[PDB]
RNA sequence: GGAGGUAUGACAA
RNA sequence: GCCUAAGGUGGGAUAGAUGAUUGGGGUGAAGUCGUAACAAGGUAGCCGUAUCGGAAGGUGCGGCUGGAUCACCUCCU
RNA sequence: GGGAGACUUGAGUGCAGAAGAGGAGAGUGGAAUUCCAUGUGUAGCGGUGAAAUGCGUAGAUAUAUGGAGGAACACCAGUGGCGAAGGCGGCUCUCUGGUCUGUAACUGACGCUGAGGCUCGAAAGCGUGGGGAGCAAACAGGAUUAGAUACCCUGGUAGUCCACGCCGUAAACGAUGAGUGCUAAGUGUUGGAGGGUUUCCGCCCUUCAGUGCUGCAGCAAACGCAUUAAGCACUCCGCCUGGGGA
RNA sequence: UCUCGUUAAGGAACUCGGCAAAAUGACCCCGUAACUUCGGGAGAAGGGGUGCUGACUUCGGUCAGCCGCAGUGAAUAGGCCCAAGCGACUGUUUAUCAAAAACACAGGUCUCUGCAAAAUCGUAAGAUGAAGUAUAGGGGCUGACGCCUGCCCGGUGCUGGA
RNA sequence: UAGUCGGGACCUAAGCCGAGGCCGAUAGGCGUAGGCGAUGGACAACAGGUUGAUAUUCCUGUACCAGUUGUUUUUGUUUG
RNA sequence: CCCAUGUCCAGGUUGAAGGUGCGGUAAAACGCACUGGAGGACCGAACCCACGUACGUUGAAAAGUGCGGGGAUGAGGUGUG
């Protein structure tokens, strides 16, 4: 659920958070954590490739079980977990033979569920098969691009997409952004759709808050310099001036489409959105 | 379920065959009363149903004031038993 | 026969 | 020395007067604009609500008959 | 009126039955509209009192085959049913309220009303998040007209739909508060019950509770009401006291 | 001239401006307005007490007495109030003449991006974005919150058509 | 003046270097294995005395850590 | 500006959520206490900052000092690499 703070100062005024009511524990598992330090937007030359990242609190990277290709034992779920790498909540899961993994928590994930992956899974949340094997009009979530890759499409709190069709070796999808598109039937897939549906609805409340999250405050063109922005100079305030609002490097930013408009997946997108 | 209410009726009869008595009535009305609550919670629309619950809860309210009108020494025996207040 | 339903124009005279 | 009237200071409470200006309301034998209602009042009217328009009012949604006319079945004399 | 008893008719419980778009939740069906794709096909289509805007040779409308999505549920359907009212109409299941009829085993006046409080409460509207076919305030264009910020036409956003939380108002009306008893008849219909016939089916009669129509007594300013009273009575509540200003 | 102390009567008449100085200052107690997002506004304001010595104590006082001009006896610890503009707020900035009404901000909105994402560094390889995946990431504008945000798509851009 | 303090003969972070490798007019750029790299991890002694100038470093007393040689004691010799 | 790894913030104050008890109720909402110890929270040293003013202006100083001033658990200060 989401607690709204009582304005007991300026900053706690209109801030919300969650209650972390389906976190279940605040113990990782030690066997699967790996350290990732923080890049703050900058790349292997040590530039600033990246606008506004950098600073916030250190974080412990969870490694997750994304692609779902152990078919031969179950997984029992053990707890639901807070994971400062993704939106989402995670899940430890115990396979019956002793291996521990992190799972994505899908949306109605409780602890004691057990979960199979493989063609023969029941169509049950939290069981991963192949998009093959999973009947039209299911919700489904971590859907993988490439077979064996692990899933890299809608994993993010609350998202989910649909089964609409199988056409030849592909299924017709629709995702969370409500493009519509072929992927591979051999391509696994989790059912049903992501947990922390709430996250959306946060109101972070003070500056601090989005500095502890790694973002650094973004700075508008308008106030920039000529030399710096396309937007800078001008007396006072200034409107756009310009024929079309544009980035610091000169990109229309109000409705210029970005894609490659010789996009290999553009013979497997059948509708696009977004 | 009528099983449940004769093992109710049973259990607080005032004797042998009484069905109606305050004790009978008032306890069938207290577990009735509790089932429509969890059904209440469950479905907190059905405002319909839920009218049907606070007529049970007057009658039963109606009927603990005769007992207790006409004998204190039964009324406290009840209550205690069904756990009222 | 009966019944519920499907543009403008004083004032008094 | 205690109590204490009056007096002084302080922040509130309460009642009337007055105030640039402002709001709707009532009045005013014969002003301007339209014609909204009363007949089916010429788009039936009215109720609540929303929205728009110089203005009466218009329009949407639901409701009412306190509905003119012709056309049906049930009912009943 | 108070106190101690007794009572069973009011009220309730039990037992046995009856009907229902009563409510909530989760699914699901076909018809139709729109859009989309693909054939066929060719210059119109659409619309009005008459027109035009609009759509169409960038291939329409029509027609065929499919796909998507939303909303509403033809026939049944009925002064029919259910609900306190607002209201409730495809079908299926889960949870759930109430009512009605017999019986007369049980309680033994436990009842009625109910200021204040609480709950519910059409439509419009509001907030957050979804959805959006059709319809449609606003709005645009075309007309009409002296003018038209209308009626008419072509479009069309909010809204209408869903979840959750607000709002708390309606010619929220039977413009008729609730409870009880009493006071001619006739005739429909919905759900019951009992009996007399009928081979059954059904018909006949008695009856309970609804729902209508007609109509005495009585009532009413009149209109009209009339066992579903606006009649004859008792209890409690709400409310009224010339019109305007409100 | 600088730094510091005291000043009769007056008390802002000074001055662009109460600049500077003066005054307030600790603790306890009484008490505390408009307005409000119901947290606040408050330490609002405005007042009282404070030393010493006995008696007595429920251990905080109370009673009584005593001395001084003065008892947080020195030092160090808010001046306050009314009202208007601007910015919501804490923050940030012109190192060395500008700390602000400027920037940022949480919130809003638009738009891009289906993942070898868009975006950026690089001839490239390789990176950042992300060991992230549309409730995510980039970009533009606005800038808490409340109530709201009307008309114009001819022009220019963008998007689609072809 | 130190087996015991701090550093090395221990460890890794950021970062850096980088066999082959990938990329590129030249120069070189990037990068795997492998390393380097503390500001972190690990790690055995203390009190007093003493000099003009050093001391947990010298000295006195009493310790600890790793290892070496030998003596005695136990037990194991390839079902160890 | 960032990365990794350390480290610093005297002493007071206020009293958010949650919890408990007792009232309240059909159950609730909810009221009152207590407990609880939130905060880019409050007062205030160190620490960081640099708002006013005087002075300095061949300076004590190529930007400071005196008296006051702001922040002071954070979007904080600061060390090492
Ligand atoms: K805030
Ligand atoms: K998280
Ligand atoms: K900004
Ligand atoms: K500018
Ligand atoms: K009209
Ligand atoms: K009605
Ligand atoms: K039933
Ligand atoms: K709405
Ligand atoms: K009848
Ligand atoms: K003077
Ligand atoms: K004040
Ligand atoms: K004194
Ligand atoms: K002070
Ligand atoms: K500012
Ligand atoms: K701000
Ligand atoms: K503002
Ligand atoms: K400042
Ligand atoms: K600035
Ligand atoms: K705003
Ligand atoms: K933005
Ligand atoms: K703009
Ligand atoms: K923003
Ligand atoms: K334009
Ligand atoms: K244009
Ligand atoms: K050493
Ligand atoms: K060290
Ligand atoms: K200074
Ligand atoms: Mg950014
Ligand atoms: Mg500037
Ligand atoms: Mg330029
Ligand atoms: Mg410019
Ligand atoms: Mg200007
Ligand atoms: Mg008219
Ligand atoms: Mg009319
Ligand atoms: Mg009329
Ligand atoms: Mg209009
Ligand atoms: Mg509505
Ligand atoms: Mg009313
Ligand atoms: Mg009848
Ligand atoms: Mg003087
Ligand atoms: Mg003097
Ligand atoms: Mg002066
Ligand atoms: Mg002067
Ligand atoms: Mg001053
Ligand atoms: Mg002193
Ligand atoms: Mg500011
Ligand atoms: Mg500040
Ligand atoms: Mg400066
Ligand atoms: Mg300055
Ligand atoms: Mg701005
Ligand atoms: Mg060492
Ligand atoms: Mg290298
Ligand atoms: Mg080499
Ligand atoms: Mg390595
Ligand atoms: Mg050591
Ligand atoms: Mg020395
Ligand atoms: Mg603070
Ligand atoms: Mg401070
Ligand atoms: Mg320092
Ligand atoms: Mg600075
Ligand atoms: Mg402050």
């Amino acid at each position: 659920a989401i607690k709204k703070y009582k304005p007991t100062t300026n900053g706690r005024r209109n801030m919300t958070s969650s209650d972390f009511a389906e976190i279940t524990t605040s113990t990782p598992e030690k066997s699967l954590l790996q350290p990732l330090k923080n890049n703050a937007g900058r790349n292997n030359n040590g530039r600033i490739t990246v606008r506004h990242q950098g600073g916030g609190h250190k974080r412990q990277y969870r490694v997750i079980d994304f692609k779902r290709n152990k078919d031969n034992v179950a997984a029992v779920v053990k707890t639901i977990e807070y994971d400062p790498n993704r939106s989402a909540n995670i899940a430890l899961v115990h396979y019956e033979d002793g291996v521990k993994a992190y799972i994505l928590a899908p949306k109605g994930l409780e602890v004691g569920m057990r979960l199979v992956s493989g063609p023969e899974a029941d169509i049950k949340v939290g069981n991963a098969l192949p998009l093959e094997n999973i009947p039209v009009g299911t919700v489904i979530h971590n859907i993988e691009m490439k077979p064996g890759k692990g899933g890299q499409l809608i994993r993010s709190a609350g998202t989910s997409a649909q089964v609409l069709g199988k056409e030849g070796k592909y299924v017709l999808i629709r995702l969370n952004s409500g493009e519509v598109r072929m992927i591979l039937a051999t391509c696994r897939a989790t059912i049903g759709s992501v947990g922390n549906e709430q996250h959306e609805l946060i109101n972070i409340g003070k500056a601090g808050r989005s500095r502890w999250m790694r973002k650094r405050p973004t700075v508008r063109g308008s106030v920039m310099n000529p030399n710096d922005h396309p937007h800078g100079g001008g007396e006072g305030k200034t409107p756009i001036g310009r024929k079309a609002p544009v980035s610091p490097w000169g990109q229309p930013a109000i409705g210029y489409k970005t894609r490659n408009k010789k996009a290999k997946s553009d013979k497997l997108i059948v509708r696009r959105r977004t | 379920s009528q099983e449940r209410k004769n093992e109710i009726i049973k259990e607080y009869a005032r004797h042998e065959g009484d069905t109606g008595s305050p004790e009978v009535q008032i306890a069938v009305l207290t577990e009735d009363i509790n089932q429509l609550n969890e059904h209440a919670r469950t479905h907190k629309k059905d405002h319909h149903s839920y009218r049907g619950l606070m007529k049970k809860i007057g009658h039963r309210r109606n009927l603990l004031a005769y007992l207790r009108k006409t004998d204190i020494q039964r009324y406290r025996e009840l209550i205690q038993r069904l756990g009222l207040r």
